């Protein structure tokens, strides 16, 4: 399907593909050749492309997707290439994020750290992938 | 030329002929002038004449002064320029309206020629060479220009026709001073700016077109 | 120069011909007469001139004349003495002069023969009274095309011509063509080049400057407009190039 | 002495070449910035299409988003996107003086003036106005990325997610002209229930057809047109279904839309700094060649002066030998 | 001056020793017969110049020669006339002296004492053949940075130290520093200065300038480089000013 | 110096020798160049010769020109 | 500046040397861009590099003469 992945600064994976799959609020769905017209938000979690040969992770830290007539319009909030992140590096940043999540008190700072840990487990996750 | 007299010295004259033809014009002026008429002189130019007297006393090896003019050239100019007057009615109210060309060597106002030239002249009329480069002959850089009697002979017609124009030109320079900042010129700024830009269009004439004092006012 | 003027004054009267007078360099002649004042022991003037160097300069300058039989028309060469516009030597020369003209380094760099200064000439006879508002209006618009083109040349170098106006895209291509059609086959170029040297008619230049200034000939490449002073020659070689791409 | 005059003339020439260089250089910077702010037009475009879509389908009196929760008027925060390099015109000082006016505005409303900060010069202006709450100073973000956007976006989202900052506002000179940019504060928080963002002046900027800086030369001076092309205003499909929630997807897109406006605002302030720097250097180049002509005029005047001293030395010889 | 030269021939010609010849004021030595030529009625030369003063200083310098008998090492010194270098005194002196030192009234305006004209004091023995490509290479890098420092300093005073790039500002640091560490104290100077003078050996400052262009004491200040003896003493002054900044 | 002859004016030269030794080297070039040979000359700064001819004409009590160099 | 030009150059030299002139003047105008050449375009920084290497191709010490061919 025509994945038009689009950060709020770049059209990320504008490659059309064989397969993609997504972190649903049900937990994950998969895209489907001529899927439903549907739309889905994705939490801070790795999207994936099981394109023609490769199944690999698209590390998004938030966003939505208009799944039209085999027409993915997947606009993330911040979609890293999980291939690109160094596993040790983002694992270390994840370690610092879990530690600072143990450090930050106070509702804005606590939520900032927890969502930072959310995107950081996402970062480490496709970094582990 | 019926109403005129062409004082003609070729460029290749005697430097004394250059250095004295001023006095010849002075005499011919004095004729109609002590014939009590209005009269008018137009010297073009004393600067070449200044070069001439420089060359003359220079050929004498009389040691010249600042910028190689000999000193009395101004005095020669004072020999020249001090003739012109709307004379006494006791003398007969004869007017001798002399006004010379004054060569702007590179716009250097401290040319010793220009330096003297101002010092005699009761009016100083500095032209607009940038507007000459804008082709905008009649091109007069009106701020640097000056004349003592601005309205004592400008008519009540002319003065009550153009005092607003005078301040309109001045404020045209004012809203022309630094109009490269505001980026949406308000009708205060822009309407005075295009009114005075229109004035910049307005003083412009095809050359040799002496318009009527009627058409002027 | 006096020997020159007398030998020319034969043919300006005896032939009564249109006496062309090429004289280089006039500033060198000034320096020579300055040296003559030096060797004279004359108290010579300011920055190095003779006192009557103005007078001698007139005396040389005056004889260049359109007399009623022949017309002594002169092109001379002022070495810009230290480029001083404040040079009284350059002042005296420019007083004698009628048409200040540079010849373009940058358009010999742009390749144009003849490498005339597209912006750095000056024409004192260029009143529309004098020159003709045909020529004067046409060349004023030509100068404007040149002015805007070179003036925002760096702007389009930053921007692309796409970011420039279509007006400018008309102007920049138009003036590129204007410089290109300004490249003309000189008669003396026929030796060194071999193209036949077009003695370009004034009206040919008028119509060509009209056409490119109109953008009526906007289909002509500057590639096609280059090396072509003559207007119909530019459109004709546009056809010749169109056929050579077609053949 | 004459050579010092010739020397400072050459110095003026060096700085004049440099001045034209600086004008054209930051023009190139702003050109890549024009490319940059246009390079996200699809993201915010399809965003706003889905925004009007699910705002039509939203249709509720009971659901809510946390950013959409306008909270109690207790503390407004001030967001200050800025410029970084000094003397970039005075977009720094004009937006900072307007920011001081905003400090006065939030001291007039009593809404406890927190100050979000961007830009190292903005950081220094906050650091030199020490009598305010500096919320989270963001660095001078040279061609800012969605990373720093995400970070300070998250700062916005966390603090305004609390009532702690209620209804924050974002100051930035939108790149209207290469010459004019007074500062404009777009209403940053709480997020827009229509989606059409507002000013902190109060002017609801349109959700659909809005301004965006581009640059084009009308005559030989290259110019700046804040052009407005409207995006596609189709909703999502009637065949399209909300696979997770209407309400939570609103709550999610709020982070997305806040991020989109914030990245655009930082782009606006950065491009404004680039343009005003360019304009200052261009005007400086004009003044430079002017002063060059004045200096060379006096230089050749002094050349005549040295010649006159030579003439004096000649003159004494005339009685001497 | 000729009397000095005669004693010079008695010690370097006749006593044939490696002669030491302090000689000043050479510009006053010009200035006298310069003044006396018109007193002689010898005609007016340049701005104070006597006519054959060229040949006069030529006999001075040519008489100041290391013979095969003795090495007439010759401290000559003229007032650079009002810091005019083209002034005919130093103009004539330029071919005369072997190693020459303009000072810098900029560095005296920088307050240096020694205020060496850093780009503007050259030597016959300034060569990688002569001084060694260690020394010549070091000075090549050194004067390179110093010159581009003077160059970019114009865009500094127009455009601020904010305008600086990375290596430019590092060079600027290197400039103010190597300026200051280039300044040394004279034990002579100690009333007008008040500092202990260090007779600074050469390869010590070769090491220090190698370090300064190496950016070793880039940590240190130019205040900590100002009028000091060793690069180790410079780091010591850095220690002193650092502990004083603690206080 | 195989290919090179050398002529020199002193700094302590009588400036007659300076004032003509240029033309002397020029004639040396003539004895090579009228002999159809390629030949090159290296004229150390005739500004020194200009000060010399300045000293000459001033020594000649002759008319001084632009910055004391003779017009000649 | 000089007058003779290509009549004095080898065509061997001239073929390279015209490009040397073109690139030399190109870098000469572009000598302004240097401190801001972080934001230099690909052909801008590339022509800068070309003129930079050409500028490197200039320097020579006291008595570092070369032949025509090594220079070629």
């Amino acid at each position: 399907l025509n994945l038009c992945v689009l950060t709020p600064n770049r059209s990320i994976w504008n490659s059309e593909v064989k397969e993609i799959i997504l972190s649903t609020n049900s937990g994950q769905i998969g895209v489907l050749p001529n899927h439903a017209p549907t739309a889905t938000a994705v939490d801070i979690g790795i999207l994936r492309i099981r394109l023609n040969d490769q199944w690999l992770t698209l590390a998004l830290m938030g966003g939505f997707a208009r799944i039209g007539n085999n027409e993915i319009t997947i606009l993330v909030n911040d979609a890293e290439r999980g291939s690109d992140i160094d596993p040790q590096e983002a694992q270390q940043t994840l370690e610092i994020a879990e530690a600072n999540l143990r450090k930050a008190e106070g509702k804005r700072q606590k939520i900032e750290a927890n969502l930072a840990l959310r995107r950081a487990r996402t970062r480490v996750e496709a970094s582990n992938t | 030329m019926e109403y005129t007299i062409v004082v003609a010295e070729t460029a290749d004259s005697p430097a004394t002929l250059q250095y004295l033809a001023p006095y010849t014009g002075a005499a011919l002026a004095e004729y109609f002038m002590y014939r009590e008429r209005h009269t008018l002189i137009i010297y073009d130019d004393l600067s070449k004449q200044a070069q001439a007297y420089r060359q003359m006393s220079l050929l004498l090896r009389r040691p010249p002064g600042r910028e190689a003019y000999p000193g009395d050239v101004f005095y020669l100019h004072s020999r020249l320029l001090e003739r012109a007057a709307k004379l006494s009615s006791l003398l007969g109210e004869g007017s001798m309206t002399a006004l010379p060309i004054v060569e702007t060597q590179a716009g250097d106002v401290s040319a010793y020629i220009p330096t003297n030239v101002i010092s005699i002249t009761d009016g100083q009329i500095f032209l607009s060479a940038d507007l000459f480069n804008a082709g905008i002959r009649p091109a007069i850089n009106v701020g640097i220009s000056v004349s003592r009697v601005g309205s004592a002979a400008q008519i009540k017609a002319m003065k009550k026709v153009a005092g607003k124009l005078k301040l309109e030109l001045a404020q045209f320079a004012e809203l022309e001073a630094f109009a490269q900042f505001a980026s949406d010129l308000d009708k205060a700024t822009q309407n005075q700016l295009a009114r005075g830009q229109r004035l910049r269009e307005l003083l412009k004439q095809p050359q040799s077109a002496p318009l009527t004092v009627e058409e002027q006012v | 120069g006096l020997t020159a003027l007398t030998m020319a004054e034969y043919f300006r009267d005896v032939n009564e011909q249109d006496v062309l007078l090429f004289i280089d360099n006039i500033f060198r002649f000034v320096q020579a007469g300055s040296e003559v004042s030096a060797l004279l022991g004359r108290m010579p003037s300011a920055v190095g001139y003779q006192p009557t160097l103005s007078t001698e300069m007139g005396s040389l300058q005056e004889r260049i004349t359109s007399t009623k039989e022949g017309s002594i028309t002169s092109i001379q060469a002022v070495y810009v003495p230290a480029d001083d516009l404040t040079d009284p030597a350059p002042a005296t020369t420019f007083a004698h002069l009628d048409a200040t003209t540079v010849l373009s380094r940058g358009l010999a760099a742009k390749g144009i023969y003849p490498a005339v200064d597209p912006l750095d000439s000056t024409s004192t006879m260029l009143q529309p009274r004098i020159v003709g508002e045909e020529h004067y209006e046409i060349a004023q618009r030509v100068k404007e095309t040149l002015q805007r083109y070179k003036e925002l040349q760096d702007i389009i170098a930053i921007l692309g011509l796409d970011e420039l106006s279509e007006e400018d895209r008309l102007t920049v291509a138009r003036a590129r063509k204007i410089e290109r059609f300004l490249s003309q086959p000189f008669f003396v170029a026929e030796v060194f080049t071999g193209s036949p040297g077009k003695y370009v008619g004034l009206a040919e230049t008028i119509r060509g400057f009209q056409l490119i200034l109109s953008g009526e000939l906007d289909s002509l490449p500057e590639q096609a407009f280059y090396l072509v002073g003559n207007i119909d020659e530019a459109t004709a070689k546009a056809m010749n190039l169109e056929m050579e791409s077609k053949l | 002495n004459l050579r010092e005059l010739r020397d400072r003339i050459g110095s003026v020439k060096n700085t004049q070449k440099i001045t034209e260089a600086m004008k054209l250089v930051a023009a190139a910077k702003v050109r890549r910035a024009q490319e940059a702010v246009v390079n996200g037009r699809p993201f915010s475009e399809t965003l706003v299409e889905v925004l009007y879509n699910m705002n039509e389908q939203l249709q509720t009196e009971d659901v809510d988003v946390p950013l959409t929760k306008i909270r109690t008027v207790k503390k407004v925060a001030l967001m200050v996107v800025t410029g970084d390099r000094g003397l970039c015109g005075g977009f720094n000082n004009m937006l900072l003086k307007k920011a001081e006016s905003r400090i006065a505005e939030l001291k007039k409303l009593g809404v406890d003036y927190t100050i979000i900060s961007i830009g190292k010069k903005g950081n220094t202006y906050f650091i030199r106005r020490p009598e305010i709450p500096v919320d989270r100073y963001f660095d001078g973000t040279n061609l800012p990325t969605a990373k720093e956007a995400q970070a300070i976006a998250d700062d916005v989202f966390s603090l305004f997610v609390s009532e702690e900052v209620d209804k924050v506002e974002m100051l930035y000179t939108k790149f209207v002209s290469l010459v004019k940019s007074d500062p404009v504060i777009h209403t940053l928080l709480p997020l827009s229930p229509k989606g059409e963002i507002c000013d902190i002046n109060g002017k609801c900027v349109d959700a659909a057809e809005d301004e965006l800086f581009r640059l084009t030369t009308k005559e030989g001076k290259l110019t700046v047109e804040r052009d407005m092309i409207k995006t596609e205003t189709p909703a999502f499909s009637p065949i399209l279904e909300f696979e997770q929630d209407p309400a939570q997807i609103l709550d999610a897109l709020l982070p997305l839309y806040l991020n989109s406006q914030i990245l655009r605002a930082l782009q606006e302030s950065l491009a404004s700094e680039l343009a005003a720097r360019m304009t200052a250097m261009s005007n400086a180049t004009d003044n430079a060649n002017e002063l060059k002509k004045t200096l060379s005029i006096n230089y050749n005047r002094a050349r005549q002066a040295k010649i006159t001293g030579e003439i004096l030395e000649i003159v004494a010889g005339a009685n001497a030998c």
